[PDB]
């Protein structure tokens, strides 16, 4: 029985010899030369040039398809081309991590012998969106659509969209409320969803029924569908015009061509050696706000996620994250494939944004993740919703590290501190404006602040760690998909890390319900902690705060001609609102994190999007910057002379202005206070190690370590020299206090009947 | 099958079992009854025996 | 959902008639020849051929290196290009 | 490729935006670092050679008489051999309260010391600040940056070893 | 170039800062395909209108017309009174959906005419409702933002000319080419319509040449005093984007997708002091030409005094000879400012600048058609700049193109386009028509019948002008067209 | 094109054409007399007493292919047959609630062209609980398969079985915890499951993990396939031996 890829060999088959040269050989596929590339170079370029205009046009048009903002202004939508075997040739821009999320249902397929059943055919549609394969939320839903020639496959187009919401328990796309997989929305397997172009009557209805926003869901399943058709006729046109021989060629040389890459690029930019740095967020379940229905999921927890970063002469490099932390009854956990992709999407945005972005650098990393943590959970219960929120402070510490390589060899201008925390996520649902049930889910927060440099300030309200073109989107077209109506947007004071360069603002919005019915709103970001740090110096961003006013009485404030809350939340230490708002129930606090709340017309909600670290001590930033920070809204007064040494006074034209004697003897006179005010590492230790000793600290802080140290006996081994701490010292998780359901048992999607999951990390 | 509350009955058709390929005729007996008893589509193979 | 209605209006009017002139030889007439000038490119002086635009022939060629000038065009043949007119009083580089 | 003047204007954070994005945009210039290295050189107040740069105000050094290599800052402190950490022989500021925090954030915008901690390491005698960590509680001091210094210099520069003793 | 005017702008109060956050999209705006990744690439540009030329108002409609918050009328007196104060030279006002109902916005802009009749100050208020009445409050506040930054200074121009020709004896009403490739009127107050008119009227001759002598798809060169502008007519049609981009900026007005360069004849030619690199542009010298015109008064040397070392130009030929150029007067200041500082001749001194142009143009014509996906030998280039001529050799070389064409009216090349542009009126009407998929066929009949009657009042509107321009219904052809969704 | 129906009308004609006749008449199809009663009662209970038979002794049977013991010794199961508009002709004891459940399955399908897509074939499996169109809650699981003779549907066997669980968010089939249907568990509306008599490896893989006691569920869908598979081999035995016309 003929296999249906080109060569007559199975999908299964073909895979499996492709992965044995690769791995006997050390290049993808086996290919120590690149015959095309090498003997006929302008028609390799070509067809580079044509296809990957292709897809990115594909993306631009279909994306006047959808009703949803987040697809049609934002472009949170992706487009990738793949071989035989499932790995990408080229991918338009966006939300590119699901080049490796669909890449990876791809191979499920492959191994589970979808040949067989349901069959692969020309003409048929598949949509997927299932986390435990590797995806990164349900929320964004795959198109998977073969592509034949003359009667062969010869490979795949993928297309995402991120979908407002998929029917979860909490209204909204990164939804909380629900703390298992059950109740985390719509979870799609590979499945066939269409045959001969046409999509199945008993899907559309299924499927469009689960979900809140049904109207944007539907058109954004016609935003991904005319994608791949577009992308399946320029292959087609593509082939016809230039051969399958060529067309095979490229199909596999350019994958290749991307490890290579990667390699060549390490080689130049970088320094060999081992680089060390850590990353936590805050998962503050314990809270009143937080209302799960299950009680084994109410304890506060941190992300724990220690990288060692391994850079080697002959340039591979490899990312070893002992140590880190289980998964929770939270919707923070993810996915080996979610994470590797993750950090695939960085090194597109700094070590190879000038070579084939492919899955050719993934072949070219070495990844170990420990089976059990919340990067490679061991259980089929786990929930996805908003992984970003562990995924998200993971990787921002891999360009910390990145950037001392860049940093030490002295290219400056690509040093950088890392990303932002990418939000508050402001979510909610119930009838909107048209009188429909509704969800909402602001993608303001792909608009966040930057990453300083060594070289000059991060950009503020300017991307995300998932999509580098950021967009926050016009406030005219937001108020046509959500019942509320802005009264601010501002650049986000001292959100930015303070340094010799500042990390970027954040920004805010500030909103009232209006025109909505039984309506609810809630707030996900970090709260506690700041994932972000500042490098060489060089402060963390701020952190999450929280801000809803409830029975505003702003109806008759408005008509009455008093006091109205606009703009933003200048200062929240010292608020301007609240005063203005005597009779209203104000929620001012940390409790970034909460479940669905009852809003009404008139009430307050606060949408913040977070800062980036920055760079250098503050007190060798420019004092000038200093002024016009505070001048352009970036810092407040306050800190300009108790962080920067700064000292500043008003002209005549109400500006600020340098005082240079004044700014020169406070830089002196701070330099004495550090000196007066620190002590030795060594008395600070034993200090600490008396409190680790007698077991103080918060119960999430006990149980960080507890966790961590039983997946990662190297790590413990590490905290126990560094600390110099007797064996008798101990600290099992269960007595800590705090529900630790899932710590021993644990069951894997693997133990399922038929399942054969796919390895891409060393695990 | 594995998970199950109920057996079914076989008459052995081989003799003497020992072998391997004789291990595949006792499962192929029982899939084939089971067909009988039931229905062809009631078989559940890849929850093992 | 019908969002918008248009209408177009279209007058005729006289638009500019490209020329269709017999083709002739590829020889351009000795009327045509204006002179040389001192043109320097890749490390080298050459006297270029001038030529008066207007009186180019269609099918003449003009071969590197060569200047071809009217009122207000300046039409630049290095040595190492060649040129030649057609009936629509377009000219046509070719690498050579 | 790029003029030396530019390279300088970089480290001095006073770049034109034509040359920052030329050298984003295109292949690295393989002459960066021995010129980078020597531009820092001639800024330090003492003649030892550098060997690496660790931060803006920190470096990896090699004794002029001695020939080990030490950690140092710009002013003149050696911290310890290159091979330890800097930190453990630094002084550090920890900023474990509400009242330390609301003097780097506001509140609300502070961290929850509680929960996430701000460690200041200062050089004992000038107050450079060459780093911040923000860990929680407990967690160890950082060993950040582990350089092959010998496989860089001979390997990837095609430059001999500086001399080295222990 | 960013020489506009001081220009300041009024929006709702608490949301001043919009303008300035670029909507985060203009960090990256037209970006190569390997710079929209590259992080550390992204860049903002100065705001149009700087945080001290903007005030707000306290006013709020939604996305209906409904007034959630009424218009408190003191904060419009105060918002005028600052920028009056600050000395702004013109004032724009954008308030949120005001596109649907310009009532609050309307009021704040005669609150501050009001208020600047008592100032005595000569200041233009420009309403963005009364401008471009279209969604997407960053769109609309940057294309209204260019009526008073840009748009003012040539203002006088249309009336000028057009005055100065009837004067003269004109009897028909001047158009202007406009955005979209059609022609609009010369008395729109909407100059920004008409802001890529020049490079538009090279597209649409080139487009018409093609369609007389069948080239399908022609890249379009034009190399003018200033600038390399450059455009593809891919299978006999330009691409118009509906809501673009240019020069960094989000706009409301649909645009021929187009390209260029900063170079040209008159560009300056300068060398960094410290690199001592030779920086073309990005100013030029304009109708003077540059050093070689005695009495120009330019004393940097541009291209064009190259062209005279080289021998690519005539010295007594400029303009027919009406125009006095000086070889001399080239080659000492190319010496004194490029030759002597490089250590070079002033051969070898105006070679390296030609020859740096010639790879720049050529490298940006072949990555322009990489970029869009195409080969150059899918293409026959049309070159046509009046100065274009000079370099077809330079940026064509070795591209590989079907066939490259100097025609031989180039140096009038847009003003042929223009010329050309057929003479053609359209009007608009928006509409609000829902069927379901099943529907009766009188529901059926009544959308057929509301569609039916907007044509008629449209069609008498097209009719109405034509009149008015000396032709009856005769003449003109109608095309009834239709927006879906 | 022409129904599938043995007329050669449509699934929906079918039924539009009886619910008319019912509405006028008063008579279910607008029987005023009952020709085989009447004219053959020994043929019309022949048949009666050999097909309820059936179906008793198809639900039987089956129950013992269950591990979860809601199926093998309570019995919460049900086996249904139907004409060709969805009326239920017999049944067997049990759970007799979903004799109307899967009715009304059957009838939504008639309803919203499922003919013309996705298609009602011979061998076809299809499996549903959607509480929206009828059903009394997601855990009971209908197996709804067409019953084809000489190329034409004559008639549907229903399968439903008591599920112990459909991953809603609480843990047990009486579940609380979620408050609205998102939560509520695995929603399937009246989903093509399999063809050709096997079920489709993207249907098994899927549901199986949305769910949590799988091994019990996958039992469950074998003990409805089977007896709708008994009962779809019965009434061609039937039909075979007494005529298509009785
Ligand atoms: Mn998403
Ligand atoms: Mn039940
Ligand atoms: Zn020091």
């Amino acid at each position: 029985t003929r296999g249906i890829v080109r060569g007559g060999e199975t999908l299964k088959e073909h895979r499996d010899r492709l992965m044995a040269a690769t791995k006997a050989t050390g290049r993808y596929a086996g290919l120590k030369t690149l015959e095309l590339r090498e003997r006929e170079p302008i028609l390799y370029n070509k067809l580079f040039s044509r296809l990957r205009a292709g897809v990115v046009d594909a993306r631009e048009t279909a994306k006047k398809i959808a009703a949803s903002p987040i697809v049609e202004q934002e472009g949170e939508l992706c487009f990738t081309l793949y071989n035989a075997a499932g790995d990408s040739l080229l991918t338009s821009t966006g939300i590119i991590i699901h080049v490796g999320t669909m890449g990876a249902a791809i191979k499920y397929m492959i191994e589970n012998n979808w040949e067989a059943n349901p069959g692969v055919h020309d003409k048929d549609i598949f949509c997927n969106n299932d986390s435990l394969i590797g995806n990164v939320h349900p929320c964004d839903i795959h198109t998977i659509v073969p592509i034949f020639w003359e009667g062969e496959l010869i490979g795949w187009v993928g297309g995402v969209t991120h979908v407002i919401d998929t029917g979860a328990v909490g209204p909204g796309s990164m939804a909380t409320g629900q703390v298992q997989r059950f109740g985390d929305g719509y979870s799609i397997t590979c499945r066939k969803v269409g045959a001969n172009d046409t999509l199945f009557r008993d899907w559309l209805h299924e499927s469009q029924r689960m979900v809140r926003t049904t109207r944007y869901w539907m058109l954004d399943e016609r935003t991904r569908i005319a994608g791949c058709h577009m992308i399946r006729k320029l292959v087609e046109e593509v082939v016809a015009e230039e051969g399958i021989e060529a067309y095979w060629k490229f199909a596999y040389e350019a994958v290749e061509h991307g490890r290579l890459g990667l390699q060549a690029r390490i080689k130049a930019m970088t320094i060999p050696g081992t680089y060390r740095q850590v990353g936590f967020v805050d998962v503050p379940y314990a809270h009143e706000d937080v209302r799960v229905p299950s009680d084994f999921a109410k304890l506060d927890t941190i992300m724990h996620a220690p990288c060692e970063m391994t850079i080697r002469r002959d340039g591979t490099w490899r990312l070893d994250f002992e140590g880190s932390s289980r998964w929770g009854w939270h919707t923070y956990n993810a996915h080996q494939v979610s994470f590797t992709s993750g950090i695939w999407v960085m090194m597109t945005q700094t070590l190879i944004p000038s070579e084939m972005i492919n899955d050719g650098a993934a072949y070219g990393t070495e990844f170990r993740l420990p089976k059990g943590t919340w990067m490679n959970p061991d259980d089929r219960r786990v929930a996805f919703s908003y992984s970003w929120h562990f995924l998200v402070s993971a990787w921002t510490a891999l360009w910390r590290g990145l950037s001392r390589s860049y940093f030490g060899r002295g290219y400056l201008e690509e040093v950088n501190a890392g990303n932002a925390n990418t939000s508050n996520w402001l979510q909610g649902g119930g009838f909107n404006q048209y009188d429909e049930i509704h969800a909402v889910n602001s993608f303001e927060c792909a608009a966040n602040g930057t990453g300083a440099t060594a070289v000059q300030d991060g950009l503020s309200h300017a991307a995300a760690i998932w999509n580098p073109e950021g967009d926050m989107g016009d406030m005219e077209i937001w108020e046509l998909a959500e019942p509320l109506v802005y009264l601010g947007r501002q650049i986000k004071a001292s959100s930015g890390g303070s340094g010799k360069y500042r990390g970027g603002c954040g920004f805010e919005s500030l909103r009232m319900v209006w025109n909505a019915k039984d309506w609810t709103m809630f707030f996900m970001g970090n709260g506690h902690i700041s994932s972000d740090w500042g490098l060489m110096g060089g402060y963390p961003a701020a952190s999450g705060y929280r801000f809803a006013a409830h029975k505003t009485n702003l109806k008759e404030l408005i008509a009455s001609g008093a006091e109205i809350p606009l703009g933003g939340d200048t200062d929240p230490e010292n608020p301007t609102w609240d005063a203005m708002l005597p009779d209203a129930q104000i929620k001012r606090d940390k409790q970034a994190i909460t479940t669905e709340e009852m809003f009404s017309d008139y009430d307050l909600y606060l949408n913040y999007m977070r800062g980036g670290p920055g760079f250098g001590d503050p007190l060798d930033r420019e004092p000038q910057a200093v002024a016009d920070d505070i001048n352009g809204g970036y810092v407040l007064e306050r800190f300009a002379g108790e962080v920067y040494g700064v000292v500043v006074r008003k002209g005549a034209d109400g500006q600020y202005g340098v005082d240079e004697a004044g700014t020169a003897a406070a830089r002196a006179q701070i330099r004495k206070d550090r000196l007066a005010k620190s002590v030795p590492v060594s008395e600070w230790m034993k200090g600490e190690r008396e409190k680790i000793l007698a077991k103080d600290a918060g119960t999430q802080v006990r149980q960080m370590f507890a966790a961590s140290f039983k997946l990662g006996p190297r790590f413990e081994k590490d905290f126990r020299t560094f600390w110099s701490l007797p064996d008798s010292w101990t600290l099992p998780e269960e007595e800590i206090g705090v529900p630790t359901y899932g710590s021993r048992y644990s069951m894997d999607i693997s133990e399922l009947p038929d399942v054969h999951t796919v390895q891409f990390v060393e695990e | 099958y594995r998970g199950q509350l109920n057996d079914l009955e076989i008459e052995s058709p081989l003799a003497q079992a020992h072998t391997a390929a004789d291990w595949d005729q006792l499962t192929d007996a029982f899939n084939a009854t089971y067909g009988r008893v039931y229905a062809a589509s009631a078989r559940s193979p890849e929850l093992g025996y | 959902s019908v969002t918008g209605a248009i209408m177009r209006g279209m007058v005729p009017i006289p638009k500019p008639k490209i020329p269709k002139e017999p083709e002739e030889g590829e020889t351009p007439p000795e009327s045509a020849k204006i002179g040389t000038r001192k043109f320097y490119r890749k490390k080298r002086w050459v006297d270029a051929q001038l030529y008066h635009m207007e009186s180019l022939r269609p099918g003449n060629r003009v071969m590197g290196p060569a200047v071809i000038e009217s009122d207000a065009t300046t039409f630049v043949v290095p040595d190492g290009f060649e040129t030649w007119l057609d009936g629509h009083r377009l000219f046509h580089l070719r690498e050579v | 490729a790029y003029t030396r003047s530019k390279i300088v204007d970089l480290v001095d954070g006073k770049i034109d935006p034509d040359t920052l994005h030329q050298m984003l945009s295109t292949p690295k210039d393989p002459e960066r670092f021995v010129t980078y290295v020597e531009i820092l050189q001639e800024r330090m107040p003492w003649d030892d050679k550098i060997i690496l740069p660790l931060g803006p105000k920190l470096f990896i050094v090699q004794q002029k008489v001695s020939k080990k290599w030490t950690v140092r800052c710009e002013c003149g402190h050696d911290f310890c051999d290159w091979k330890d950490n800097w930190k453990l022989s630094a002084r550090v500021h920890v900023r474990d309260t509400p009242q330390k925090m609301e003097e780097i954030y506001p509140r609300l915008m502070a961290p929850t010391p509680s929960w996430q901690v701000i460690r200041e390491y200062f050089c004992p005698e000038c107050g450079t600040l060459h780093d911040v960590e923000a860990p929680t509680p407990w967690y160890p001091v950082i060993h950040d940056f582990s350089p092959d210094i010998e496989g860089f210099y001979q390997e990837w520069l095609g430059l001999p070893v500086p001399e080295r003793a222990d | 170039q960013r020489k506009g005017l001081k220009c300041g702008l009024i929006v709702n109060r608490g949301m001043e800062d919009f303008h300035r956050m670029g909507r985060a999209v203009q960090s990256h705006l037209g970006y190569a395909y390997e710079d929209r990744i590259h992080l550390n690439t992204h860049r903002y540009d100065p705001p149009l209108v700087p945080r001290h030329l903007t005030r707000g108002v306290v006013e709020r409609t939604d996305m209906i017309g409904t007034q959630v918050i009424p218009l408190r009328e003191d904060t419009a007196r105060d918002a005028a009174r600052d920028l009056i104060a600050a000395d702004a030279e013109g004032i724009v006002i954008s308030l949120l959906h005001s596109y649907k109902n310009p009532e609050n916005e309307r009021r704040v802009r005669d609150i501050v005419l009001e208020e600047v009749e008592k100032s005595g100050k000569k200041i233009p208020v420009f309403a963005s409702a009364d401008y471009y009445p279209v969604r997407k409050e960053t769109h609309r506040t940057n294309t209204t933002i260019l009526e008073g930054y840009a748009a003012e200074p040539s203002r006088q121009t249309l009336s000028k000319i057009s005055n100065a020709f009837k004067e003269r004896g004109t009897k028909f009403d001047f158009r202007v080419m406009a955005t979209h490739g059609g022609t609009i009127s010369w008395k729109a107050k909407e100059l920004a319509r008409t802001i890529v008119s020049g490079p538009i009227g090279g597209v649409i001759g080139a487009k018409y040449l093609g369609e007389v002598l069948g080239y399908k798809n022609i890249a379009c060169s034009d190399i003018g005093g200033t600038s390399f502008d450059v455009a593809l007519i891919t299978q006999g049609e330009m691409t118009i984007k509906n809501d673009p981009d240019m020069a960094r900026l989000v706009l409301s007005l649909p645009l021929v997708a187009m390209d260029s360069v900063g170079a040209g004849a008159g560009s300056f030619i300068r060398l960094d002091p410290y690199t001592r690199a030779i920086k073309l542009g990005p100013d030029s010298a304009g109708y003077r030409v540059g050093v070689c015109w005695k009495e120009s008064g330019i004393e940097t040397v541009t291209i064009s005094d190259c062209h005279m070392v080289l021998g690519y130009l005539n010295p007594d030929n400029f303009l027919g000879g009406a125009v006095k150029l000086d070889r001399q007067r080239s080659v000492d200041a190319i010496k004194a400012q490029i030759a002597d500082p490089l250590g070079l001749s002033v051969e070898d001194a105006a070679a390296g600048v030609i020859e740096l142009l010639d790879s720049d143009l050529r490298d940006y014509l072949r990555s322009m058609i990489s970029g869009k996906g195409y080969s150059p030998a899918s293409f026959v280039c049309f070159s046509y700049g009046g100065a274009g001529p000079v370099h077809t050799y330079g940026y064509t070389e070795g591209l590989g193109f079907e066939d490259v064409i100097v025609p031989a009216w180039a140096a009038g090349f847009s003003a042929f386009g223009c010329a050309a542009a057929d003479f053609e009126y359209r009007y608009d009407k928006s509409l609000d028509i829902n069927m379901p998929t099943e529907t009766p066929d009188t529901d059926k009949e009544k959308a057929a019948a509301t569609l039916q009657a907007a044509w008629e009042e449209l069609t008498k509107n097209v009719l109405e002008e034509f009149k008015l321009n000396g032709y009856s219904a005769d003449q003109v052809t109608l095309q009834p067209g239709y927006r879906m969704q």
